[PDB]
């Protein structure tokens, strides 16, 4: 890293001079807790049929969504103290912070 | 092998399976498509699988400028020394700039309205076309860049393009920081959590790790609860703009054509200012436009964004609810009665236990958004901890944070303190009446609105040389 | 690698009879960074990436 | 991991049921601080001649040893309150805890 | 070819030689060094990390092994008695020796060529490195077989697997007890011990039990304790002929000395009745490891202190002040501040002459430089790192000996009677041993007692129906 | 892969007429886990790895 600079790099490289990839693009997330996979190191809970998590069946994400998340949309409650721009700035901000790639096609 | 079309579970596909009695998908041999996030160390049987952040963690407007050098150069106007970002060359919005068009191999924007043939836009981040409301914010920031560079060139005639671009970029980055930490985050967290997780800034600390935590990528999806089922467009009297003032969201995903051909960004920005967000309630978590019909116009089947969030947490090996409660210093319910107490809702607790068996297993998003919200905030204590912790690191660990000694002069900091999102709209659109501060709370026309000329502009005099 | 629509305008600038030399040198450097070393290579790339460059062929 | 067991596995697998590799053999060390490499991600300080660390020349390990560690060995100070078994148990215990592989010739 | 080349090319990181080196007059030579294996080889995305080949737990994996094939190879599979395999060609006055390993390049054979005694086979690959180490490995192997023998007598119907597992579990518990009751208090001293290892409560499944990268370097504090000779004493604790004080550069990998020069008894006596070297700020480490490490078995003598510092760099460890900060200790910036922290201005000057800033001091060098805590043998930095590590190994170990359900109350009461002096009495020809605490007792005859005064481990509560 | 010197004693046990079935079967299983499926495969491995098998 140069010893003096004035502007951010594009990739975020060199923001942290002692550990210069910190906050830079195309690097692994930090973990705040150890990861929990069905096989210890790679396979997600839900991968292998019959394999439980911590003593209990894994619930289909779609099932959880159906039974807990779904509601009739005519019941919707407007927030009296927040604009839709509150929602929108959130998404726009999210897209300054993180994008997690996945493989194409 | 093609995750988009097959229901076979083979890497890299982890398709969501279908329960019996699904309200939409009758056929249990079908599935909701899902690609596992790319591993940092592909193929390893030693490493613990982790995923990748393709962006700068910093709040640096990388969604405008990009996070990689080729793209950052491609976004720039290289035909003069004016330091500008490139603008669309085929279309403008009542004489104001639009985002340039991208050139994708399988362009999903083209599949929304085929006759119009309007491709996806090119921006700092690849998702800029996902909903036109997002596109409008992107477009607004592009224009603000060009405005600042234009003014700086006038003020400092000897500056070359690189200098102009860097100086404007720095100002835009600062404005996203200010809007985020002054206006937005207090209304997410509420005042107690805001004081706890974001105490008054001191100075840059080079020992604060600024990376995005894996769990944040899922927890910050709390925002899905805020989404309305329509996009709303209003005219210069803040009346419904005909003849599609209320478009179902499943007809706006990747619908870039709507920005270009159906009235530009002004109607959309007004609609965001003068329409309420959806409230997250425990029996009304997320709407069917994203739970039943996400991206239905550009893919074989409508997706379920809540279900995807839960599949993704599993793909990323995230611990369940109680592990995160514990991490955050919060009590961990073991029984259905305790879960009832924590959620102030025995009925929801019963439903969660029917699904998950134990609160240890509840997926982080589902658990997070189930919690009652903090006073004057829109998350509960678990999400507030995760989100507040993340944003503290982003601030304290950012060598270029706008308040850090040596980044801006005292006079420049004084000028930037006057910026606001309503003013940025006034400066770069045809809108002359805007939300009063706080824009994120102000939601009702005309009571919460003011003329643009009452809002003070950013004074750049302290940028002179 | 993919040629972008707005870069078509840069071809025009490179072909503008009395546009400034320094401007064209700027753009030549820009396209050299992308592996396009001639206005031949530039318009060829635009074509393969789906665009109309027939307007340039007078 | 089986939900009931009675003995340790040899590899340490399944000691932690929620994250069953933790403390198991042939896994990455945990980091208590971000790493500090000359290039951010792989090269050790001292690799490239002329490249400083945080503003200063890197000292030859052997020079630090010569100038700080060396002493006239026959002036050694016996420890009145420790046996050499105190040294030895330490090494033995170390060899319960960590072995860091290196490539073979 | 890092063993013979001085070219710096992956994976070699040879130590270069300074001008006027006191020992290596050839500046074009080097000290060989292979970089630790990366967890994700070849990656330009991941931050390079290293690999622990062993179980982190205090589980006597150095006896039993950390891999299934090796663990089975260590066992006697010719009967159902649950025993560890023993050397089949040599005994030590009728008692077991470790079996011999079969290495492709065996360094032990190079130490005494005519004797042709190869390295030993044990749970860990380094068991032959010094005969003192070998003796402790041999002692624990014997204790395994003794426990299995007694358990078979007590429970005749137990099969070999049961016997082996039950003895293994007892040995694991004894290592834990000697470590936490007897050893670590004399490392850390009372203040640090109370701070970093408060009284045990119960297993906590959210305590991460992994070894931290930095611990692999900080726990090398022990190199400062090393005496330049191996001392051997007879049954009157007198110097045992013909070589009672062997320079350490003539005992590395010298397995022949255990087999052919008097077995483990003289070595264990020497350990009990000789003092450790004291770490002092002007007397850090001896010539036999700084100048002659492994000189009998390779082309050049290594420098163990220098290797420690190269390895910290190889592992990307932060410098002294970063670790001070992590531990909540003040970080000196100036020579005068460093003088205050080390209570030694002269050493502070030497360190600043080398490193320029205390931010750059390598963690081992900085750790061992600090003044020692009262009644311990490390300063506050190393006390923090080591104490934190061992707290996690205890609280995060589901099979910790005091965890409810691992042993019965009666068994725990019996285990509390064990000690390393008793283990020596039970498995060797020694009849006079150190009084507790063995790690402090060091002078014969003042600090010694007859074996008959020590109570034996009572296994009566292991009896099954 | 490397044959270990103490495993030579197991060959003796396998060739002892008076060692019992269960004892031999445990050892055979142990050597089958290492790719050695007969006393011939076992002795041959010991030989290749540098041991004296002349007694056989
Ligand atoms: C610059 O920023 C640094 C990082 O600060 C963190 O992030 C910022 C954004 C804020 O949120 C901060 O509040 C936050 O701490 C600061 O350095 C940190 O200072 C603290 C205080 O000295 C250090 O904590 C101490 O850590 C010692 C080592 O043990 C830690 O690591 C273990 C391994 O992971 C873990 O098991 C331990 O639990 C412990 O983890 C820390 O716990 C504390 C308590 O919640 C947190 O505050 C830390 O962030 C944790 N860190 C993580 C992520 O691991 C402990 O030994 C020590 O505790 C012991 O001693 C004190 C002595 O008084 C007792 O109070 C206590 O009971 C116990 O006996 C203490 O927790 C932390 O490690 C430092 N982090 C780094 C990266 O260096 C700087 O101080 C700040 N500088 C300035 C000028 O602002
Ligand atoms: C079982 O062990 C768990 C782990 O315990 C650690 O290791 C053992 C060996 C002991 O040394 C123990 O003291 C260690 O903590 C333990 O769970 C832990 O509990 C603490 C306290 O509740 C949690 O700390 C809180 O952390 C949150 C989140 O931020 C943390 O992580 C980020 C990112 O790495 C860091 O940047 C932060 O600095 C934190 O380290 C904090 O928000 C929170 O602080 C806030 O709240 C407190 C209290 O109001 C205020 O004092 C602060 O100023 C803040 O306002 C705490 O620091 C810790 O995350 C958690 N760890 C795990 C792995 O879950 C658990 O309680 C034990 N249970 C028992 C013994 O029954
Ligand atoms: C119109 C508004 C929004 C969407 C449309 C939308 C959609 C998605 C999708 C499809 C994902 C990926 C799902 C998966 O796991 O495969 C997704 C992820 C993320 N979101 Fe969503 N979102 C809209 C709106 C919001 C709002 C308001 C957010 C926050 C306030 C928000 C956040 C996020 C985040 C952080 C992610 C993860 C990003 C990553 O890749 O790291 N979104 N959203
Ligand atoms: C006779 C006593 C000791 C040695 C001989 C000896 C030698 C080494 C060597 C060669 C290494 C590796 C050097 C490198 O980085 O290439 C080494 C590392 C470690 N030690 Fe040493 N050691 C002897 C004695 C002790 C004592 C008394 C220790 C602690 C009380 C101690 C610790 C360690 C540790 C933990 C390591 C790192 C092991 C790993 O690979 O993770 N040693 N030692
Ligand atoms: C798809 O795009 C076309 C092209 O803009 C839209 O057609 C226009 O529709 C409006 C109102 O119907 C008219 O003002 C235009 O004259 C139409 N233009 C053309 C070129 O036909 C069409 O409405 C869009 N589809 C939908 C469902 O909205
Ligand atoms: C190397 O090993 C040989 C063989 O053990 C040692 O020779 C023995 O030495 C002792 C004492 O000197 C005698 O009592 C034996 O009779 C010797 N045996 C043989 C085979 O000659 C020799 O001392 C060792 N060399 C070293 C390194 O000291
Ligand atoms: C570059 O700037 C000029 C002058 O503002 C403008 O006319 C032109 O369209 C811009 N080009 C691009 C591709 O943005
Ligand atoms: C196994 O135990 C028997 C009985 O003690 C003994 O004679 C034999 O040598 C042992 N074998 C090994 C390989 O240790
Ligand atoms: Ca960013
Ligand atoms: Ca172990």
């Amino acid at each position: 890293c140069p010893e003096q600079d004035k502007y951010r790099t594009i990739t975020g490289m060199c923001n942290n001079r002692r550990s210069p990839t910190l906050g830079a693009s195309n690097r692994a997330f930090v973990r705040w807790l150890p990861a929990e996979y069905e096989d210890g190191f790679s396979l997600p809970y839900g991968w292998t049929p019959g394999v439980k998590r911590n003593g209990f069946p894994v619930a289909l994400a779609r099932a959880v969504s159906n039974e807990i998340v779904r509601f009739p949309t005519d019941q919707l409650t407007p927030d009296q103290e927040r604009s839709l721009m509150f929602m929108q700035w959130g998404q726009l901000l999210d897209h300054d912070l993180d994008f997690t790639p996945e493989p194409a096609a | 092998v093609n995750c988009e079309t097959s229901c076979v579970q083979q890497p890299p596909c982890f398709p969501l399976k279908i329960p019996p009695n699904d309200p939409r998908i009758k056929n249990q041999a079908d599935c909701i498509p899902f690609f596992r996030s790319c591993p940092a160390c592909p193929g390893s049987n030693i490493t613990i699988r982790n995923q990748i952040n393709a962006l700068t963690s910093f709040v640096d407007a990388s969604m405008v400028y990009g996070s990689e050098e080729p793209l950052a150069r491609n976004l720039r106007n290289m035909s003069n020394q004016l330091g500008l970002l490139a603008v669309n060359q085929r279309f403008q919005d009542n004489g104001r700039a639009l985002l340039p068009f991208d050139n994708l191999h399988d362009d999903p924007c083209l599949l929304t309205n085929r006759s119009a043939r309007i491709p996806c836009f090119l921006a700092g981040d690849t998702r800029s076309s996902e909903m036109p409301e997002l596109t409008s914010m992107h477009t607004l920031l592009l224009r603000e860049h060009n405005r600042l560079a234009t003014e700086l060139k006038s003020l400092n005639p000897r500056w070359d393009g690189e200098r102009l671009y860097q100086e404007a970029r720095k100002i835009v980055g600062a404005m996203v920081q200010i809007i985020t930490y002054r206006d937005y985050l207090p209304l997410v967290l509420g005042p107690t959590a805001m004081r706890k997780y974001l105490p008054t800034y001191r100075s840059y600390n080079d020992s604060v790790d600024p990376r995005i935590a894996n769990v944040f990528t899922n927890a910050f999806r709390y925002g899905h609860t805020l989404i309305q089922p329509f996009m709303f467009r209003l005219d210069n009297r803040y009346q419904p703009m005909e003849p599609n003032p209320r478009v179902p969201l499943s007809r706006v995903f990747f619908a870039s054509w709507r920005v270009v051909l159906e009235g530009g960004i002004d109607p959309i920005l007004r609609g965001l200012m003068a329409t309420p967000a959806k409230l997250n309630r425990q029996n009304q978590i997320a709407v069917d436009e994203i739970r039943e019909r996400l991206f239905e116009q550009v893919m074989r089947i409508g997706l379920d964004l809540p279900a995807l969030n839960m599949q993704r947490s599993r793909d990323h090996g995230l611990p369940g609810y109680n592990a995160w409660r514990r991490f955050c210093g919060l009590p961990q319910p073991e029984t259905v009665g305790q879960l009832g107490t924590v959620l102030r809702n025995l009925k929801l607790a019963r439903k969660l236990m029917e699904q998950y068996g134990t609160p240890n297993n509840i997926d982080i998003w589902m658990g997070g958004v189930s919690e009652p919200l903090k006073r004057k905030g829109r998350v509960g204590p678990l999400l507030a901890c995760i989100i507040g912790t993340q944003f503290r690191k982003l601030r304290d660990g950012d060598r270029f944070w706008w308040e850090n000694e040596g980044v801006f002069s005292m006079q420049q900091r004084q000028a930037l303190a006057q910026i606001s999102l309503p003013r940025i709209i006034c400066d770069n659109t045809g809108i002359t009446t805007v939300s009063k501060n706080n824009i994120f709370m102000s939601n009702s026309y005309p009571r919460d609105f003011v003329n643009c000329s009452t809002l003070p502009a950013l004074n750049l005099a302290s940028w002179r040389e | 690698a993919n040629f972008l629509e707005h870069e078509l305008s840069y071809i025009d600038v490179l072909l503008d009879k009395n546009a400034d030399q320094a401007t064209k040198d700027n753009l030549r450097s820009y396209f050299a960074d992308k592996g396009l070393h001639s206005i031949k290579d530039i318009i060829n790339k635009a074509k393969q990436d789906g665009f109309d460059v027939s307007k340039y062929e007078h």
